[PDB]
RNA sequence: GAAACUGCGAAUGGCUCAUUAAAUCAGUUAUCGUUUAUUUGAUAGUUCCUUUACUACAUGGUAUAACUGUGGUAAUUCUAGA
RNA sequence: AUUCAUAAUAACUUUUCGAAUCGCAUGGCCUUGUGCUGGCGAUGGUUCAUUCAAAUUUCUGCCCUAUCAACUUUCGAUGGUAGGAUAGUGGCCUACCAUGGUUUCAACGGGUAACGGGGAAUAAGGGUUCGAUUCCGGAGAGGGAGCCUGAGAAACGGCUACC
RNA sequence: UGAACAGCCUCUAGUUGAUAGAAUAAUGUAGAUAAGGGAAGUCGGCAAAAUAGAUCCGUAACUUCGGGAUAAGGAUUGGC
RNA sequence: CAGUCAAGCGUUCAUAGCGACAUUGCUUUUUGAUUCUUCGAUGUCGGCUCUUCCUAUCAUACCGAAGCAGAAUUCGGUAA
RNA sequence: GAAUGUUACCGCAAUAGUAAUUGAACUUAGUACGAGAGGAACAGUUCAUUCGGAUAAUUGGUUUUUGCGGCUGUCUGAUCAGGCAUUGCCGCGAAGCUACCAUCCGCUGGAUUAUGGCUGAACGCCUCUAAGUCAGAAUCCAUGCUAGAACGCGGUGAUUUC
RNA sequence: UGUACAACGGGGUAUUGUAAGCAGUAGAGUAGCCUUGUUGUUACGAUCUGCUGAGAUUAAGCCUUUGUUGUCUGAUUUGU
C-alpha cells in the first residue's frame, strides 16, 4: 500500500480515508476531509489559508528541513602520471627542473646554432 | 529493483539486482544527493554509504532534479538540462519524466559511493577502470603532473602503444 | 579519417490560390523615419585600472561531448547514472 | 533644406571592440641569444560606406450591389500634448484633453464559381471576355493563437497548447 | 438602517398577560436542510425552491404605433 | 374457461399440433334477468398505499410428448 | 403485571412464525449436434437483480455542540466582550442518527409428488403395481433462525430472631 | 470506607482557524510640525506582519487520571 497527499492540506491519506476528485482535465485530486473539499469547490487558495502547509512553508515556518551545503577542505590529491609518463620518472625530471642548465645549454646550443643559421643563409643569399 | 551503484574514483560500475522489500523500503520517500546506510540496505554492503544519485522508473522515464515530488510530469525543457538533448537550436520540448523523491514506481536507482565501508565489493572496489583518456592540453599535463611552468611537456607526453600489424606505434 | 563538439545554412526552392474588393497589386515617391548576416572597399599605438608588484603574455582557467562502460522502457532521432 | 556629416568640453556603462585562432613556407641582423626580426594566406573582428535584401511610405487606379443611407467613437473612432514600445515614424499603446472624422463625386454593409499584375482569345477602329495557372509581387502549410533560436521566420518537411 | 409612518433594533410611555413542572417515543402542526439525477411523481410542476434591490449594457415577434418591456438576457455592488 | 366425437388441414397420415359441423359441463372476474335485504342513509369510479388468498402457471425448479438434429419453439403434468 | 412459599441466577422448549430469489459473464466450447447454416449442456469460478437482517470503520447527508470563525443592521460612550433579529445569515463542523447514496451476512439433511424405473404376478407370456421397492423438485418436514406457554417444566443459590 | 463513587482541575484525542494585548524603519494616503529629513517627527488611517497551527470549545451518551474537594444506614414489604 501507499499513503498520498492532498491537494490542499498536503496530508497523508490512508487508504479508503478520504475523497477523490477526477476533473474534466483528467487532474485527478485527492481530498483528506470535506473540509479540504468544499474549500476547492469554493476555489480558495491554500497559500492564503492559514493551517495549509502551503502557507507554512510559504511564511517559512518550521524550517528544519534545510540545514546547509558542505565543503571540503583539502585538494583532489592525485599528481598522478597520464598513463604514458612513468611518474616515477615524472616526478624525477619535475625534480631535475630546478637547476635547469639542462635546458639552458640545450637553449645556448639551439641559440648559437641560430647565429650559424643567419650566417649560413646570408652566405647562401650572397 | 535495481541498484546501478557506482564507485568513481576507481571508476567502476555495477548493477544489482536488490529484494529485501523492506529494505528498499527504507530508499522509499528520499530525494537525490541524499547518502543512505548500505548496512542499512544490505550487510553485504554493512559499513558503506551511497549517495542517491537518480535512477529510471517504468517506461525508462529517469529521474529529474529540482522538481520535489515522486510523480511524473511533463516539463517543456530546454538545453543544458538533464533528460533532454535537442535535436535543433531553439527547441524546446515537452518531455514526460519523474521527479525527485524515490517510490516503488521506479525500476533502477543509480547510485554513487562516497566512503567505502569495512569490507570489499566484488564488482567495484576490487576493481578499478583506468582513466581512459590523458589530458591533452599542455598546462593540464603540467598540472596534473606538478613539474613547473617550463619542464617540457612535450616529452612528458603520454605514448599509447598499439600494433596495427606488426608495426606499433604511440599514435 | 567514421562518429562527435564547433561554424554555417536549414527563412531560398517547390506546392496551392483558401484568404483578401482601397486590402493585395501595378506604375510612381520618400526613409531629413529604420534593421541589414553575408560579400566587396576602407577601419581598433591609447586594454597594467592605489594605473609599484595589484597581473604568465616565448600565453592563462573550465568543463563537456564523442568514447569507456552500468544501463532503464513494449514502443520514441526516448535518455539517466559513473 | 537639418539639431546633417564631423569635432570638443563633463560625466555616465551592470562595460562594448582593441586577435591567447589556424595552414604553408621558412627568410634575414648580428648585440652568437631557441635573441631579434620576415613572407603568402584562411578565420574572425569595432565603425562607416557598398551590395543582395527587408519593413514602412506619397499620387493614381479595382468587379456587382441602394430589396444596404447614414457610418465611426461604449472598451480609439479624428486630432493634439507627455510618456511608453518599436530597429525605427506614428493611436502602435496608454494618461489627459478638444469633439470630431467619411458620406449621392455611393461612405458603410452584403456578395464574388475574386489573389492581383505581366498577359491570353477575339476583332477595321472602338471594344468585350478571360487571366488559379511556367515570370513579378502577395497569402498559407489542417484551423487558430503563441514563441524560441537566429541577421533574417511568427518557420510549420521547428517547437507549446486548444479544436 | 434604508426609496420608504416597509422589515429589523432602540428612546419616551406601557406591558411582562395567556395553567405550570419534568422528560424529549411514535403520529402530527409550524419551520428547515439534504449527495447523484432533475417532474421519471401526479388529474395536473399542487406545494417548495430558484430569480429578486440599485447602476450600467442590451432587448424579439406582434402592434390599435401608445405599448410589448423590469422583455429576454448579462456584468458590477464591501471597507479604508 | 375446459371436455366428448372426429369431417378435414398438417407433403403422404384424423389426433405431434389445430380441429369446423354437433354436444356435455364448469365459473361468477363481465352484462343481463330478478327485486329477497337496505330508502328514520351500509359514504358512490379510479388511482395511491398495503396485506392476504385462488390457480384456469407468464416466468423460475423437476419431468413427459413433438412434424424436437442442435439452438429456438409448441403441447402437457406436479407445482401458487 | 397480581397469583402460585419468597427472592435471584442458569436452562429446557410445547406451540406459533419462517426466506432467501433470479440472471449474467468466463470456462466447458465455437466443442457436441448439424451437409452447411449456425450452434448447446452438467460440473467449476467470479459477479450482479430482487428481498431480508444487522452495523456506522470509511464516504455522503443532517447540525441548537447555537463548538470555532466571519458578515449585515441596531443597542450597550468607543475598544474588549456581548444582546436583539420567532435557531438572524454564511463556511467549517465533531458526536449521535442515517443511506442499496455506505458496508457486512443471508445453513444443510430426510421423506415425497409428477416422471422414469427394479423384481414381479393376475393374464403359465408381458407389464413400474396389485403386495414389495429405487432415485427423484423452487414441494413437505426437520436442521437453523425469531418469541417462549404470562394457569408448561426443570436445575441451582440464599432464605430474616432478640 | 474502597485497584468505591461523584463534582472540579490536569493530560490526551478531536473541531476551528492563528485570540485579546503589545510592538512594528509595514501600510493606500490626507492634513499639521520644524533644525525640511533621507525611518524626520506628529494626528487619523481599513488592513498586514511577529509573539500565534495561536486562542477558544472538548461528554453533555469521547478516553484517561499517582491531583484537589467532598459523599457513603432514609423509607416500605416479604415466609416452605
Amino acid at each position: 500500500m501507499k499513503v498520498e497527499i492532498d491537494s490542499f492540506s498536503g496530508a497523508k491519506i490512508y487508504p479508503g480515508r478520504g475523497t477523490l476528485f477526477v476533473r474534466g482535465d483528467s487532474k485527478i485530486f485527492r481530498f483528506q476531509n470535506s473540509k479540504s473539499a468544499s474549500l476547492f469547490k469554493q476555489r480558495k487558495n491554500p497559500r492564503r489559508i492559514a493551517w495549509t502547509v502551503l502557507f507554512r512553508k510559504h511564511h517559512k515556518k518550521g524550517i528544519t528541513e534545510e540545514v546547509a551545503k558542505k565543503r571540503s577542505r583539502k585538494t583532489v590529491k592525485a599528481q598522478r602520471p597520464i598513463t604514458g609518463a612513468s611518474l616515477d620518472l615524472i616526478k624525477e625530471r619535475r625534480s631535475l627542473k630546478p637547476e635547469v642548465r639542462k635546458a639552458n645549454r640545450e637553449e645556448k646550443l639551439k641559440a648559437n646554432k641560430e647565429k650559424k643559421k643567419a650566417e649560413k643563409a646570408a652566405r647562401k643569399a650572397e | 529493483m535495481k541498484l546501478n551503484i557506482s564507485y568513481p574514483v576507481n571508476g567502476s560500475q555495477k548493477t544489482f539486482e536488490i529484494d529485501d522489500e523492506h529494505r528498499i523500503r527504507v530508499f522509499f520517500d528520499k530525494r537525490i544527493g541524499q547518502e543512505v546506510d548500505g548496512e542499512a540496505v544490505g550487510d553485504e554492503f554493512k559499513g558503506y554509504v551511497f549517495k542517491i544519485s537518480g535512477g529510471n522508473d517504468k517506461q525508462g522515464f529517469p529521474m529529474k532534479q529540482g522538481v520535489l515530488l515522486p510523480t511524473r510530469i511533463k516539463l517543456l525543457l530546454t538545453k543544458n538540462v538533464s533528460c533532454y538533448r535537442p535535436r535543433r537550436d531553439g527547441e524546446r520540448k515537452r518531455k514526460s519524466v519523474r521527479g525527485a523523491i524515490v517510490g516503488p514506481d521506479l525500476a533502477v536507482l543509480a547510485l554513487v559511493i562516497v566512503k567505502k565501508g569495512e569490507q570489499e565489493l566484488e564488482g567495484l572496489t576490487d576493481t578499478t577502470v583506468p582513466k581512459r583518456l590523458g589530458p591533452k592540453r599542455a598546462n593540464n599535463i603540467r598540472k596534473f603532473f606538478g613539474l613547473s611552468k617550463e619542464d617540457d611537456v612535450r616529452d612528458f607526453v603520454i605514448r599509447r602503444e598499439v600494433t596495427k600489424g606488426e608495426k606499433t606505434y604511440t599514435k
